[PDB]
């Protein structure tokens, strides 16, 4: 239920700030969404990243 | 042991069915089928005498219905 | 708690002893007899495939069992223990409800009933002996005219056995068995003489008698051919009724009783929309005049759409809004525009 | 000694309870007609350690390979790896981050979730929830986006489309995959079925090119059956996805089958700006951006191209290890005579 | 493929109905409706098969078929079958039986006790014709 429009629409899109934004004001650029999008990107990419170890080390 | 000739899945009771006299017309097919399969099975001598061998198989081919 | 504890223990004893007794009864082998060989000798082809000759326990009334009857032979000696009736495994499936709650289809419902239900009723021939009433009916229908709902209604109305079957009966085990399933169906019906079999989507299997098409085409046409043979032919029926529902390109199945089902509706469109407005009154004006004036297609799901979205509207702010129902009418019609 | 009975029942129920079908039930007490993997047919006068009533023709039950007594039944099985494909590790994305598309998400979220959670409104209104949904992704832009974002509800399961055309040349089958899929959806709690690339199936249904075609038509007709037959199918939610919008089956089309055919349009300048912003949210963007003017430069840059461009910009800046947008090397990442 | 199995059974049938030699009291009969799509190998023109047609009826055949089918039916003095048959049409025997059955179905609908020319005409319409699109320009 975002301050602009005081919207309560069931369609309300519920963001990482848990807030059913106005249909037109659902974007972080618009509402200063206080979330660490870039930090989460770094963590996820580090987790999912494939690295070639060259398959030479052996017991 | 050698069982009686029969000993397999098939139909022999005829399940009854419906004596002719009811198909209606179709005289040509009636005569042909009756001769080929029905009586008189005696005319085999006429077949061999004429030299024309006994027909077997009819194939009854025609439009559906 | 003496009596209660004793009762509970006794119940446990009873159940446990019954279970132990149950655990000590091996099964049989199911197989159909083939010939009454002399008196105490029968040739039985066990379902697993081998064919045997065995003698039967005395208390079996040898007259009962006959070529084709099923029996349960024993494990070790394989003596006929108990004869069984016919067998139909994957058909409990084939055996909601509605009572003329569809709207329209007056003449066609009358025709279908008078062809499929009335003859089975007590007015069996009543001098009508000359008819041999029709054994099959067809339901020319575009996608949703009211075919499946009609089937539901007749199934709930007649109250006899019903076998709703679909062209998705095709199976393959490095060989064909569709015809075998078909003959199972027909045998089931013939045993349950009072019955309504209902093929639907006969287009697929009906196909066409394409020659040199492919192994698939030959198999499909063979399945069709089983249908034809068991509809007509030596499998002549007396008390079953067949239903079909698909488009025109169906091989060659004339005779019967084909009925056209028209997608548009004259004023039973108004009817259908009233039935679909059956949901709770809108708290005021109930006239449908708005949607009445313009209407095309065949569905009432427009009613569900309008009602749901108007409930959403009301929550945002009853639904006395036929001016709003015309909205979802326009929505369905734009879907029509799409196709 | 009831306990001792139980333990000895258990031990004689060793373990490898060879599993067998429950093909038929009868009575004379009740019995069983079980069938086994090794094609065989055992009548059991004593069914075994089962109530003999919960059974129903068609079921998998453990059995003692020698006694042939139905031991502990097992939950039904689903073949063709329908169960294996019908898994989902709760797609990580939680928000509906798509872009300008708002009406599409509105209607889809309403028609899907609201029945699931706030079915109270629907029941109060006396309305069956909205009918099966289609979702035109003509270019694919946002198609899987909406699907995956919808994969963020409280809890449910999503049946992806994955090779329903897995049919053997030798006739194959009428989408046994579809049969098992709908069975699993029916048996489990509220479930959803994402028919991806539905275009792979569906057609005018009359073209008579060659084999494989006809198999696709049986699979299509099986789909139609699964939701239009004598079945309420209340506890199901089908959502279809296609790009060849025009060429599709007129019956599969809609009105009880695929209604509310949401449409995905070409993103406008605002939509392109929003999507690029969404993909840049995690991007290490410097405090200077012309997002709107980049959207203007897009010039029909509808699809994931925005995401691809943000990635290419990341790599471009990474040539030199920077965190800023040139805004024109960005166009060259985008991608004589006169002039 | 399974074409192997089907052809195998085909040739087995051929060889076996050959094993039925002449001077025999086993007579083989088979239906095929349409024929053209049949094996001359199966026909084995030398022997194992003689061929017979089974076409649609002639006018006299239609008269006889109508008389036979309708004798069991409770007709009326206003039947006019001798002209119903005379009508030109491509009706087949199944079509005649359908005519009689649907005429009776009407008769019953309106609770008739004896079928009437009106019911036969209605059955004629409901079971025969329906064929058009021979647009006058199209021809
Ligand atoms: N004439 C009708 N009256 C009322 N509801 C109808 C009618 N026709 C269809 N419906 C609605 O549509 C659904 C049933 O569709 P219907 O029985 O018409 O399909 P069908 O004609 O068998 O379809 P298809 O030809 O595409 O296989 C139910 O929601 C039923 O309420
Ligand atoms: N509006 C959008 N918001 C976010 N990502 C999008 C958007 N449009 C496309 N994408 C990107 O597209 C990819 C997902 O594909 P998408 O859902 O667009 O289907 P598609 O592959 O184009 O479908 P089709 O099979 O119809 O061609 C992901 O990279 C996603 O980031």
């Amino acid at each position: 239920c975002f301050m602009c429009r005081k919207k309560v629409g069931l369609t309300g899109f519920d963001c990482r700030c848990g807030n059913l934004f106005c249909g037109l004001h659902r974007y972080s650029d618009k509402h200063n969404c206080p979330y660490d999008y870039k930090a989460e990107a770094a963590a996820k990419i580090r987790k999912e990243n494939p690295v070639v170890v060259a398959e030479k080390i052996q017991r | 042991d050698v069982l009686p000739p029969e000993a397999d899945s098939s139909i022999m009771m005829l399940t009854s069915d419906q004596m002719y006299a009811d198909i209606g017309g179709m005289d040509i097919q009636k005569q042909e089928v009756r001769e080929a399969v029905e009586l008189p099975l005696t005319h085999f001598e006429l077949y061999k005498q004429i030299g024309i061998d006994p027909p077997r198989g009819v194939l009854m081919y025609g439009p559906p219905g | 708690e003496l009596r209660e504890q004793l009762k509970e223990l006794t119940k446990q004893y009873e159940k446990s002893e019954n279970d132990l007794k149950a655990l000590q009864s091996v099964g049989q082998i199911v197989g159909e007899v083939l010939k009454q060989l002399t008196e105490e000798k029968f040739i039985v082809k066990a379902t697993n495939g081998p064919r045997y000759v065995v003698g039967c326990r005395r208390q079996l009334d040898k007259s009962k069992l006959k070529p084709g009857t099923r029996v349960a032979l024993d494990m070790t000696t394989l003596t006929i223990m108990r004869y069984l009736p016919r067998e139909v495994d994957p058909l409990v499936y084939n055996m909601n409800v509605s009572y003329s709650e569809i709207g329209g289809l007056s003449e066609q419902i009358r025709e279908l009933r008078e062809v499929i239900e009335l003859p089975l009723t007590n007015p069996e021939l009543f001098q009508r002996v000359g008819i041999i009433p029709p054994k099959g009916c067809l339901l020319y229908g575009p996608p949703g005219t009211g075919k499946t709902l009609l089937a539901r209604a007749v199934a709930s109305q007649l109250d006899c056995n019903f076998l709703k079957v679909v062209s998705s009966s095709i199976v393959d085990k490095y060989i064909g068995e569709s015809a075998r399933l078909i003959r199972e169906m027909f045998n089931y019906a013939r045993d349950h003489q009072p019955c309504i079999i209902f093929m639907d989507e006969i287009d697929a299997i009906g196909g066409r008698r394409f020659s040199e098409g492919t192994s698939a085409d030959r198999e499909i046409q063979r399945t069709l051919m089983e249908l034809l043979n068991q509809m007509d032919g030596f499998d002549t029926l007396h008390r079953v009724k067949m239903i079909m529902a698909t488009n025109r390109p169906d091989t060659l199945d004339p005779a019967d009783r084909k009925i056209h089902i028209d997608l548009p509706n004259e004023q039973a469109r108004l009817d259908i929309l009233k039935i679909h407005a059956g949901p709770i009154t809108k708290h005021g004006e109930i006239d449908y005049e708005a949607i009445v004036k313009l209407s095309d297609g065949f569905n009432g799901a427009d009613l569900r759409n309008v009602c749901t979205e108007a409930g959403m509207f009301a929550i945002r702010a009853v639904q006395e809004d036929f001016m709003k129902a015309v909205r979802k009418v326009a929505d369905s019609k734009k879907l029509e525009s799409k196709l | 000694k009831i306990k001792e009975n139980s333990e000895k029942i258990k031990v004689n129920k060793t373990l490898p309870y060879l599993v067998s079908n429950v093909i038929e039930l009868l009575d004379v007490g009740k019995c069983a007609v079980i069938k086994t993997s090794t094609r065989q047919t055992y009548f059991l006068p004593v069914i075994g350690l089962v109530d003999a009533e919960k059974l129903k023709p068609g079921d998998l039950v453990g059995v003692n390979k020698d006694s042939y007594l139905i031991l502990e039944t097992l939950p039904t099985e689903y073949d063709s790896r329908v169960k294996a494909m019908e898994v989902d590790e709760r797609p990580t994305e939680q928000y509906s981050d798509i872009g300008g598309l708002d009406k599409q998400i509105q209607e889809l979220v309403e028609a899907i979730v609201l029945p699931m959670n706030h079915k109270e409104k629907f029941e109060n209104l006396g309305i069956q929830p909205p009918k099966g949904v289609l979702m035109y992704g003509p270019p694919g832009t946002g198609k899987t986006l909406l699907a995956r974002a919808c994969a963020a509800q409280t809890k449910a399961t999503f049946l992806k489309l994955a090779g329903p055309q897995l049919v053997q040349m030798f006739i194959g089958d009428g989408a046994k995959l579809v049969r098992d899929a709908f069975a699993l959806a029916k048996e489990k709690a509220p479930s959803i079925i994402f028919i991806d690339e539905l275009d792979a199936i569906g057609t005018k249904r009359f073209d008579s090119e060659k084999a494989g075609d006809r198999e696709v038509q049986r699979t299509m007709l099986e789909l139609l059956n699964q939701l239009d037959g004598f079945q309420p199918n209340t506890q199901v939610k089908v959502i279809a996805a296609t790009n060849r919008v025009d060429i599709l089956d007129p019956a599969l089309l809609r009105s009880g089958r695929l209604d509310r055919k949401i449409e995905f349009p070409m993103p406008n300048e605002e939509a392109r700006a929003r999507i690029m912003q969404i993909h840049s949210r995690k991007m290490n963007v410097s405090p200077d951006v012309n997002y709107e003017e980049l959207a203007r430069c897009t010039d029909d840059f509808n699809g994931a191209q925005c995401k691809a461009v943000c990635v290419e910009a990341g790599m471009i800046a990474l040539r030199r290890g920077a965190t800023e947008l040139t805004h024109e090397d960005y166009m060259e990442g985008i991608l004589q005579y006169y002039a | 493929g399974a074409d192997r199995e089907v052809q195998r059974i085909l040739l087995e049938l051929l060889n076996q109905m050959d094993g039925f030699d002449q001077n025999v009291n086993v007579k083989v009969i088979m239906a095929t409706n349409r024929a053209d799509t049949l094996d001359p190998a199966l026909l084995r023109p030398g022997r194992l098969d003689r061929k017979i047609e089974f076409p649609l009826p002639d006018r006299r055949q239609k008269r006889l078929i109508f008389s036979t089918i309708t004798s069991k039916m409770n007709l009326s003095e206003e039947v006019d079958l001798e002209d119903y048959v005379a009508r030109p049409d491509k009706i087949s025997g199944a079509d005649i039986n359908s005519i009689c059955q649907e005429s009776g179905m009407l008769a019953v609908r309106e609770n008739r006790y004896i079928v009437l020319a009106k019911d036969f005409e209605k059955a004629y319409k409901t079971v025969i014709k329906k064929d058009e699109q021979e647009h006058e320009f199209y021809k």
